[PDB]
DNA sequence: TTTTTTTTTTTTGAGCGACTGCACTACAACGTTGTAGTGCAGTCGCTCTTTTTT
């Protein structure tokens, strides 16, 4: 079996979206897989389950944490999002219910006073961009005079790091001085300071560069365990990776922590587009992901505070 | 305890036989079966000799009973010859020869049992359980037919999601708070309850009353809450107490949150500020009022809920389970036991045990440490203290890890209580002296080295034969047991694990790098053997420390198996893989199913092979073409035809073989096939099976069919087993990295030292923490014996100064709380030094030390060699020539018979109604009703049909006017069946031009083409009927779906038998007819006996037309003969 | 009684126990100040077995 990476002619168009680039570092195999050749693995749904929800967890318990907190944000009636949620089944019966939509009141009003601490009505606005030769068109959304303001009820994760760099980049490349804020869980802030536009248009081309370096070979850049890996070897107080032998296995033990992950929490091993890649985590695979993870993810935690 | 000898054994009353690890146990087994057999030794003997169906073997592992089947069998075959010929090889067999004085009787007995050794009694438990349960169903109660399930999971989480629907939900919210405090919902109850929901109902210390709901004990709470606030209301405003150095001024400050804490009784959990009100605590660090002791008081039990919603869900859900089975009409494994014990519990029931005292007057019992004691109470119940039947309880006590899923030594320690013989096997013949003096070293450290007074270790014996077993290295002579000690004063678990693992995978590379070469060996006296893959194990307790001696170990690029793998085959990247190529093939219209199947990792392509098949037009429409021919082929011939063509034509199979670590994928590939196969017979549309393969995927569930398989057998292989799965194996090397790993257990689930009951403590009592972690530890002494003696030459161990605390250093280690360390440091406390210091103290010849070394310096060597040429054979002609028994089918007003429904089926019913109607008798109306009845048509049609039937037999059909009624009982025969035989190969073209030359209807009518049929043809005809001495042919047609008036004339008829091709069926009845008459009667003439064939249309029957409706045709009397010359030969 | 479209994923660990930093008072050394003991809060390792009976 020959290997799956392989050398692929690939021209970069004129006009480039900014959907695009942003459907490429969410997932940038996925996006090699889908988009270049066109094979998207369509899974199965999951059956019906024969009983009545009792708690809530996975894909229906984020639904309802971001209606709560999407209806927070606007200080509207709770209890009548309450009440339509209950009408439809999706919460437990009863008191319980009513406890599970208490507690996710606390922590979407605990999110929601930092949220609106520093919120100002902004409009969407259009982005027209030619960096290198290539057209960027595309939308803004809630574009405020502070900056760039994003909430997601999420945990603090490296792909919407990555999403709030791409949008920090493509809001301060045409005007637009001030920071970019995004708020998740659990005291998890991702923030970038104001950059110039010379330096963020060279992040830009860099960016697509690495965007038509992954339509014609898989780039691999592993956003969750490449992060782990940096932000291990990184220091912020002397902007320099460090290279003694104990960081080096740290971030080898911080890796290996958030590639294959533990029996409750679903690693970034355990994934369809990996597993065809490779079937084993190869060192020298690993080190290609670092070296990777290294020249792409590190403008994240060099600008974060 | 005494020693024990196959042919002294005192088979009278009850025996309690303990064989040790590594013993004949299977041989004492065979060799009691013997005993029994002949009936042998003298004043000990058996009073009477059994036959094979009265001696019960008891054993719990299926394959275990296979192999003690085969052995018993082998060994009767073996003694039948030896008692033949008065001689033998073996001593045992030379005693055993030796003690009977006649030898025709004892041959002619064996010769018996060999005939007889199908119908043993060599049973299971359940096995045994199901098999009193069916024969004595009166005394019992059960049913004769019932069904089995394999998975009680599925009901037993409906009944406790019944319970939690019936229990939580009318709840208020002030308890209902409670009980998400204490779990979240039914699956977390489900999980804490599971170990007590199976098998034996344990008994719960101090229940709470049947009266008592979960408001009584929340307001019971809240008053228990609320008289403490209310004395802290009353005492309030004052301070007593001396001020020490220890407590601190701010006390009142906590004094104000207990001022914040009394303002509603809605809560449940109360402030950490009342620790600071304890009058033991502040005197430590005086207490005057009783505020104190009531705060005391009310902090010395916690106030939980948990236990009696636990009691109230352990009295309802079992209830429910039992409830729905006995509805449903299912059985379960332990419902077996719950049924035997329940019958024998009763009154009638112990003459039930009488007649098991008819059945089976012994018993021998194998595998006693994993017995339930519902179990045990049915072997009380039957074999106590009767006369005339032997108990024979052979097992080990060092060897009951069995704990988690029903077994019990405090059962096999109430056994021996109650028995009062004890027999012990001495000699030892799996191990090397070395290693049996290594553990009789180890484990008589200190007396009682289980920590239980019953349970007595003993020094065992070597094998004289296997006393020269030694494992050399290149340098010298290996030891047998080495306790590799981890270098360092305090480390973790995980990076203990690790370095434990790469010193086991450098210890493993070094075996193998020298064994290639002829330095590490095992000798057996003068014999050799190098040291492959398979011999060196290594016996881990859990996955994950497994899965991390499996990546440490094929980091150094050497392969390892996991037999101790239970993991489905559903749940790995290929039954998704499987599942994309069926749904391609299933739908391969739409490209993308297409598109996301070809590019998998079972196809084989890489990104350059997609984007040409995905830019070349041509290609694709190649393979959209070859999925729709195996999209035929699946509907055609089957699941297994279309994968075995997609594997031969991709020759895919080729390229995972040629794959380094493709077999593996190759073989979980084969057997999801076999499995899709399997599912896909019993369905017959072709969308289930792929329903029934998402289904699978989506159920993790784990079958005895459904798990994964050893992929080679031929390249040797490290094997990763783990303590469990090694009881009965055999390895040559054994190590141990994690044997100094240990778990603390939690739950208060005990036995009691004197009454030998499960005591289940729902209350944080620290003393029943205690009693169970003393078990705890037991089964941790006995899972230490266990993977201790399956080493044959050498064992090596892991042993650190392991800290369960999570402290760095505090000077003390927890390796004491191990089972390792409980006979290292001699069941005290100490350190690291302390511990090296216990390790080098016994320090023997066959016991060592060394320290862990990391490092590398290479993988492995390959040392590969080239395949051996072959080719495949190839069928030369055809393996069988067009042979087929096939049949003509093969070869091919208001109320009127018009507007009657046509079809098959009322065909078939008024072929049935005039097939079963006399013709003789008058049609009677009442008949015709009953008729309709049964076949269950319209009540209004029977009186037309009855005068339609009369108006059918009232109409003659013969050339001088011969009706049905004048036909009797002798006369007439009905569905005559005939098979015709044929030799030559039935050409069409050669019998059309033969047909179309006499038979004046092949006008028109061109040619049906047919296959050469060579063999036997079948036929029916509807009747045969003598008349004057002449007979006659007749068949009945009742489709006519297309005449509802008059025209049924004789060129309709014609035309009809022109279309439906009837000229070849009458031609080759009149052939069967005239060759039935010539077999039968002598002499005969074609022309003076056959007088024509006449077919009956039943709706073209009118009753002032007498030709329409029949259709009566004679052959030319030319092509009988010619037909009967071609069909002959 | 006829008949229309449509290709975008997301999320998921928390209780038990230790390390370290800042504040707070008790008490002895040189009215005031330094050292010691304890309490509260932010930050971080770690870890959750084994199996089969018709």
């Amino acid at each position: 079996h020959s290997e799956f990476v392989q050398p692929l002619p690939f021209t970069l168009p004129e006009t480039v979206p900014l959907e695009t680039l942003q459907r490429f570092w969410a997932h940038p195999v996925r996006a090699f897989f889908q988009m270049r050749l066109q094979v998207n693995f369509r899974t199965e749904d999951s059956e019906i389950p024969d009983t009545e929800p009792f708690i809530l967890e996975g894909l229906s318990r984020y639904q309802i944490n971001q209606q709560l907190l999407n209806a927070l944000v606007e200080q509207d009636d709770a209890e009548r999002l309450f009440r339509r949620f209950r009408a439809a089944g999706d919460l437990p019966y009863g008191a319980f219910g009513e406890i599970f939509w208490e507690t996710q009141c606390q922590e979407m009003q605990q999110l929601a006073d930092r949220v609106i601490a520093c919120r100002q009505p902004g409009q969407s606005m259009e982005i027209d961009l030619a960096c290198n030769g290539v057209q960027i068109t595309g939308w803004l959304p809630q574009v405020q005079p502070d900056g760039l303001l994003r909430w997601r009820p999420s945990l603090l994760s490296v792909a919407q790091g990555m999403q709030l760099w791409l949008e920090h980049l493509v809001y301060c490349a045409s005007g637009g001085n001030g920071e970019s804020r995004l708020f998740l869980r659990k005291d998890g802030e991702w923030r970038f300071p104001p950059l110039a536009a010379e330096q963020a248009l060279h992040y830009l081309s860099q960016l697509i560069e690495g965007y038509r370096e992954g339509m014609s070979a898989p780039l691999l850049v592993l956003p969750e365990s490449g992060g782990a890996w940096l932000k291990t070897c990184y220091d912020a107080q002397n902007d320099a990776m460090l290279d003694d032998d104990s960081t080096l296995q740290k971030a080898r033990t911080k890796f290996l922590q958030a590639y294959e992950g533990n029996m409750m929490v679903r690693g970034e091993g355990d994934d369809i587009w990996y597993q065809r890649l490779w079937r084993q985590l190869t060192p020298e695979t690993m080190e290609a992901i670092v070296e990777q993870s290294q020249r792409f993810l590190l403008p994240l935690f060099r600008f974060n505070q | 305890a005494e020693t024990l000898d196959p042919l002294r054994l005192p088979l009278q009353g009850e025996r309690l036989i303990e064989a040790s690890a590594g013993t004949g146990k299977t041989f004492t087994i065979a060799a009691l079966y013997l005993r029994l057999l002949l009936g042998l030794g003298g004043s000990a003997a058996f009073p009477r000799p059994l036959t094979v169906e009265e001696l019960l073997v008891v054993t719990f592992t299926e394959a275990a009973t296979a192999e003690l089947r085969g052995r018993i069998r082998s060994n009767i075959h073996e003694l039948r010859i030896a008692c033949l010929r008065e001689t033998t090889d073996n001593p045992l067999y030379e005693r055993l020869l030796e003690e009977i004085d006649d030898k025709a009787q004892a041959a002619q007995w064996l010769l018996l049992a060999e005939r007889q050794m199908d119908e043993a009694a060599v049973f299971t438990i359940h096995g045994f359980c199901q098999r009193m349960l069916n024969l004595n169903a009166f005394e019992s109660g059960m049913l004769f037919e019932q069904q089995l399930i394999e998975d009680e999971s599925l009901l037993r989480y409906q009944a406790c999601a019944d319970f939690w629907r019936r229990h939580c939900y009318p709840l208020p919210r002030e308890i209902a708070q409670v009980v998400f405090e204490t779990w979240k919902g039914p699956q977390a109850l489900l999980r804490d309850i599971n170990r007590y929901l199976q098998g034996e109902a344990p008994v719960i210390k101090a229940p709470p009353p049947d009266d008592e709901t979960l408001a009584s004990r929340h307001a019971q709470i809240v008053a228990r809450i609320d008289t403490v606030k209310q004395q802290w209301r009353d005492a309030v405003g004052e301070l007593d107490a001396l001020i020490e150095s220890s407590g601190i001024d701010r006390r009142k400050f906590n004094r104000s949150n207990q001022a914040k804490w009394i303002d509603k009784i809605s809560a449940w959990a109360e402030e950490e500020t009342n620790s600071y009100q304890l009058p033991e605590s502040l005197e430590k660090f005086t207490p005057r009022h009783p505020l104190f002791e009531a705060i005391d008081q009310l902090l010395a039990e916690p106030l939980s809920i948990r236990d009696l919603v636990i009691t109230r869900a352990l009295a309802e859900i079992r209830e429910t389970v039992a409830r729905e089975k006995r509805r449903r009409g299912e059985l379960g494994f332990d419902d077996m036991l719950s049924r035997l014990d329940s019958a024998l519990r009763s009154e009638s029931g112990e003459v039930l045990a009488a007649a098991i005292r008819t059945r089976f007057p012994v018993a021998m019992i194998d595998e006693f440490q994993d017995t339930d004691p519902q179990q045990y109470r049915i072997f009380r119940r039957i074999w106590h203290h009767q006369p005339e039947t032997a108990l024979l309880l052979i097992g080990d006590p060092k060897q009951a890890i069995y704990a988690f899923r029903g077994a019990d030594i405090f059962t096999y320690m109430k056994a021996r209580s109650e028995v009062h013989a004890h027999y012990t096997l001495d000699t030892n013949w799996r191990s090397a002296p070395g290693m049996v003096n290594s553990v009789n070293k180890l484990f008589s450290q200190t007396d009682d080295a289980f920590m239980f007074r019953e349970i007595p270790f003993i020094p065992v014996k070597s094998a004289g034969k296997n006393q020269a077993l030694r494992f050399v290295f290149k340098g010298e002579t290996q030891p047998a047991m080495k306790m590799w000690l981890m270098e360092g004063e305090s480390c973790g678990v995980g990076d203990y694990q690790s370095t434990m693992a790469q010193v086991c995978a450098a210890q493993i590379r070094d075996w193998l790098q020298a064994g290639q070469r002829g330095e590490a060996l095992l000798m057996n006296g003068d014999d050799a053997r190098p040291v492959r893959a398979s011999d060196i194990s290594v016996l881990v307790r859990s996955r994950q420390e497994a899965a991390q001696v499996r990546d440490a170990l094929t980091l150094l690029e050497i392969p390892s198996v996991y037999l101790s793998n239970r993991d489905s085959v559903f749940e790995t990247l290929e039954a998704q893989e499987m599942l994309w190529l069926l749904q391609a093939v299933m739908t391969p219209e739409r490209e993308n199913t297409l598109r996301s199947a070809l590019a998998t990792s079972m196809m084989g392509l890489n990104a350059l092979d997609i984007e040409t098949l995905n830019n070349d037009e041509h290609a694709w429409d190649v393979v959209v073409e070859e999925f729709d021919g195996y999209r035929q082929i699946w509907r055609k011939r089957g699941v297994m035809p279309m994968l075995r063509a997609l594997m031969s034509a991709r020759n895919i199979a080729e390229n995972l073989l040629a794959t380094a670590g493709g077999e593996r994928r190759l073989t979980d590939i084969l057997h999801i096939s076999e499995l899709l196969q399997e599912a896909g017979t019993q369905l017959e549309s072709e969308h289930a099976l792929v329903r029934w393969l998402s289904q699978h995927i989506l159920e993790p569930d784990s079958n005895a069919s459904s798990q994964q398989m050893r992929l080679e057998s031929d390249k040797h292989l490290v094997q990763i087993v783990t303590i469990h799965k090694s009881k009965g194996l055999e390895y040559p090397l054994v190590w141990l990295p994690f044997i100094t790993n240990f778990r603390v257990q939690e739950q208060a689930f005990y036995h009691d030292r004197h009454s030998f009951e499960a005591v289940l403590d729902l209350n944080a009592a620290p003393e029943s923490v205690d009693l169970a972690e003393a078990e705890r530890l037991a089964e941790d002494l006995r899972l230490l014996y266990v993977a201790l003696t399956r080493s044959v030459w050498h064992c090596s161990l892991g042993v650190a100064p392991l800290v369960r605390r999570r402290g760095d250093k505090k000077g003390d280690t927890d390796v004491h709380q191990s089972a390792l360390g409980r006979l290292l440091q001699k069941g005290e406390p100490q350190d690291a030094a302390g511990l090296r210091t216990c390790i080098e103290a016994l320090c023997d010849d066959d016991i060592a030390w060394q320290t862990a070394q990391t490092g590398d310096n290479q993988p492995w060597q390959v040392n590969d060699v080239s395949t051996a040429e072959l080719n495949a054979k190839t069928l030369q002609r055809l393996p069988g020539d067009n042979w087929r028994v096939t049949s003509y089918s093969g070869l091919q007003p208001t109320l009127t018979p018009h507007q009657f429904p046509r079809g098959a089926s009322p065909g078939t019913f008024l072929h049935s109604l005039f097939e079963d109607l006399d013709f003789t008798q008058p049609v009677d109306p009442n008949w015709v009703r009953e008729k309709l009845e049964l076949g269950g048509f319209e009540s209004q049609w029977e009186p037309v049909l009855t005068e339609w039937i009369t108006a059918v037999l009232q109409a003659p059909l013969n050339e001088t006017g011969v009706s049905l009624s004048q036909l009797s009982a002798r006369n007439k025969q009905v569905e005559m069946e005939f098979y015709l035989p044929i030799s030559e190969p039935l050409i069409a073209s050669q019998l059309d031009t033969l047909i179309r030359q006499f038979d004046p209807l092949s006008a028109g009518c061109p040619p049906l083409e047919f296959m050469q049929v060579r063999g036997m043809l079948k036929g029916f005809i509807d009747l045969v009927f003598r008349h004057e001495g002449r007979y006659y042919l007749l068949a009945y047609k009742s489709n006519w779906l297309g005449e509802d008036s008059s025209a049924y004339t004789q060129q309709a008829m014609a035309a009809a038998m022109q279309a439906h091709r009837y000229d070849l069926q009458y031609q080759l009845y009149t052939l069967a007819l005239h060759r039935y008459l010539r077999h039968r009667i002598a002499d005969y003439d074609y022309e003076h006996h056959f007088g024509g064939v006449i077919y009956l249309f039943l709706r073209g029957v009118d009753k002032e037309h007498p030709q329409q409706g029949i259709y009566t045709t004679r052959p030319n009397a030319g092509l009988i003969a010619l037909m009967d010359e071609m069909f002959a030969g």
